[PDB]
């Protein structure tokens, strides 16, 4: 299998910085149909081939908006990763979605 | 007639490739307040 040391070094250049929530799956186009505004997410150092979020993230979603899928970005506007949150949520009144833990890992 | 032979080296060719994967895990929930400091009852006034 791949080496953990290799898995740690390879993951040290990802460095996602902003997180954006989408109502639809952004796999086809992660540059379209955004809902929230880019909110800063800070990651830890690569350990055991798995980076994790340092602090919790609060994303202010506008009213009458739905979030179902999430996406991460870097400094040069380059979508490193996309994913789907647990379940869709409809914010009737202006609310907040909190990110408890993001764990990008490569250890299969 | 000689019949004398020769000898070479062991030459072998193989194609090797190692692959890996990736998965992103996220856990979030609707905000119901948040861990605050000095959680006390309050009486606002205008």
């Amino acid at each position: 299998t791949l080496t953990i040391d290799g898995k740690n070094k390879i993951l040290a250049t990802l460095t996602p910085t902003t997180i954006v929530l989408h109502n639809v799956d952004p796999t086809a186009d992660p540059t379209a149909n955004k809902v929230t505004q880019p909110v800063a997410i800070f990651f830890s150092e690569p350990n055991n081939g798995l980076i994790a979020s340092e602090d919790t993230v609060n994303i202010t979603v506008p009213a009458s908006a739905t979030v179902s899928h999430f996406s991460l970005w870097d400094d040069n506007s380059k979508c490193v990763a996309t994913g789907a949150l647990s379940s869709p949520q409809f914010f009737a009144e202006e609310g907040i979605y909190v990110i408890s833990s993001v764990s990008i890992d490569l250890n299969k | 007639t000689r019949v004398h032979s020769y000898r070479g080296v062991l030459i072998i060719t193989d194609e090797l490739t190692v692959e890996a994967g990736s998965r992103v895990s996220l856990s979030g929930y609707v905000s119901d307040g948040g861990t605050s400091d000095v959680f006390t009852i309050c009486r606002l006034l205008d």
